[PDB]
């Protein structure tokens, strides 16, 4: 109970001053090992 | 009815002497600490007044 | 340390997405019992 009192206290006001739905609406999903590329053109090519 | 950041002597004091250095008729100075950048302080404030 | 960790996480997103200052320069402050009346005029009309 002695960190949840302030964390508790920051969860309110940025539910006040921003929302509820702020750590939702702003939370990162980056991650570098999810790109594709796409640059296979003459394979595409000759199916076309 | 103003607002300050911090009500502490020194703005007491400043407040107090504006008054009583301006005041006129039936005019009366309401005054209380608030935070501008702070919704939560906006709304205690109009629910206030 | 079980709700140490997404407290720790919103602090850390607090940090990058808005500053490591943002409870202090949001934090209230208001407090009605703390209001001040400075409507004495006759008073400070006969000490002028």
């Amino acid at each position: 109970a002695l960190p949840a009192a302030p964390d508790s206290e920051l969860i309110d006001l940025v539910t006040a001053e921003l929302g509820a739905d702020w750590p939702r609406l702003v939370a990162p999903v980056f991650d570098p090992k999810k790109a594709v590329v796409f640059d296979d053109r003459w394979a595409s090519a000759r199916e076309d | 009815i103003a607002t300050t950041s911090k009500l502490d002597e020194e703005r007491l004091a400043f407040y107090r002497t504006l008054y009583r250095d301006h005041a006129r008729y039936g005019a009366a100075l309401w005054l209380v600490a608030a935070n501008m950048a702070s919704y939560s302080d906006v709304d205690a404030l109009v629910e206030w007044i």
